[PDB]
């Protein structure tokens, strides 16, 4: 059982 | 019936990340940015599950650069400070020479930067003493608490000590048998 | 430091309703503490909730893999972590201890305060009651409400103000998922 990150976006530039 | 939230936030300009997985309002674990380490809030958590730091890490650096664009959208808005509640008790009904525990809980307060004091008759404690990370609100303030146990004697007096840029005075909270 | 401060926060939440059955997963943004972009699971694509996220609802609408990432994600990432993590989180019960003490409500005056302190108990759900002489007591009833310990644990103190007289008996009745039949406590005069 490991966790799972759900991963950032990088935002409009 | 039951909320998993992954919280994560960066703070300019102290350079301060944050990442934890929450349940129903209690943290399970919050990943440690100088050690990369996956940091359990029960240490019964890390032996039926996992986390790989790493991921913490990416996310964080995303976030950072995040920050950097949406300061410049808001046209450099600064956040406003909000000060926090503070409030001292104790774990368990409090008996003479029974160890016990105090709890301070600062609660409703941004941007998450706190000192934060335990004084015994006032001078400082740091013996025994704990702490969590930043604990998110759904108004997407902050909490946070400290602990320090303790001895119950009537001789003793305890205060928390709180600073915040929302406050004038450091925030002392009381205690006593 | 009168420094001005600037603060992102990132919350990708997982509602679960009926256990694993309905699952609504929300991707949130944060500037300070005003959220500004999200992606709910209802949806199925961004949506600014502020002006200031409108360019990144319409930059990541246009990534298709984004969005079926996201879209999968009451799967692969609410339904996996609730599944990792469910033996010690959904499943956990702690019984509460029940102590019942006096106290006065004025400090020269006789105890006219009966605490009913409700310690260590998980989850956070539990009814507590007063009852004088096998009758409920609902009037003079104040409390601490929920307190959370911040460690997996709650406490709460339900407090009955009453003047107590001899021969007369008060419980504490304790009801919470973690016991099958309530939990009383007796405090005699
Ligand atoms: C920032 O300033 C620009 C230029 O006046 C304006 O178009 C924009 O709406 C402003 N944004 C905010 C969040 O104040
Ligand atoms: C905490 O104390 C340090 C000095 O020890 C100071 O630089 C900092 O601004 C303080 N932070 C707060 C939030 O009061």
């Amino acid at each position: 059982g490991g966790y799972r990150a759900r991963p950032a976006k990088a935002a409009a530039t | 019936e039951h909320v998993i939230i992954q919280a994560e936030f960066y703070l300019n300009p102290d350079q301060s990340g944050e990442f934890m997985f929450d349940f129903d309002g209690d943290e399970i674990f919050h990943v440690d940015m100088a050690k990369k380490e996956t940091v359990w809030r029960l240490e019964e958590f890390g032996r039926f599950a996992s986390f790989e730091a790493q991921g913490a890490l990416a996310n964080i650096a995303v976030d950072k650069a995040n920050l950097e664009i949406m300061t410049k959208r808001s046209n450099y808005t600064p956040i406003t400070n909000v000060p926090p509640e503070v409030t001292v008790l104790t774990n368990s009904p409090v008996e003479l020479r029974e160890p016990n525990v105090l709890i301070c809980f600062i609660d409703k307060f941004t941007p998450p930067v706190v000192n934060v004091t335990w004084l015994r008759n006032g001078k400082p404690v740091t013996t025994g003493v704990s702490e969590t990370v930043f604990l998110p609100r759904e108004d997407h303030l902050f909490r946070k608490f400290h602990y320090l146990p303790f001895l119950p004697s009537t001789e003793d007096v305890y205060d928390c000590r709180v600073e915040h840029w929302g406050l004038d005075e450091p925030l002392l909270k009381h205690w006593e048998f | 430091d009168t420094r001005p401060r600037f603060l992102e926060q990132v919350k990708h939440e997982c509602h679960f309703f009926n256990g694993t059955e309905r699952v609504r997963f929300l991707d949130r943004y944060f500037y300070h503490q005003e959220e500004y972009v999200r992606f709910d699971s209802d949806v199925g694509e961004y949506r600014a909730v502020t002006e200031l996220g409108r360019p990144d609802a319409e930059y990541w609408n246009s990534q298709k893999d984004l969005l079926e990432q996201k879209r999968a994600a009451v799967d692969t990432y609410c339904r996996h972590n609730y599944g990792v993590g469910e033996s010690f989180t959904v499943q956990r019960r702690v019984y509460p201890e029940v102590t019942v003490y006096p106290a006065k409500t004025q400090p020269l005056q006789h105890h006219n305060l009966l605490v009913c302190s409700v310690n260590g108990f998980y989850p956070g759900s539990i009814e507590v009651r007063w009852f004088r002489n096998g009758q409920e007591e609902k009037t003079g009833v104040v409390s601490t409400g929920l307190i959370q310990n911040g460690d997996w644990t709650f406490q709460t103190l339900v407090m009955l103000e009453t003047v107590p007289r001899s021969g007369e008996v008060y419980t504490c009745q304790v009801e919470h998922p973690s016991l099958t039949s309530p939990l009383t406590v007796e405090w005699r005069a």
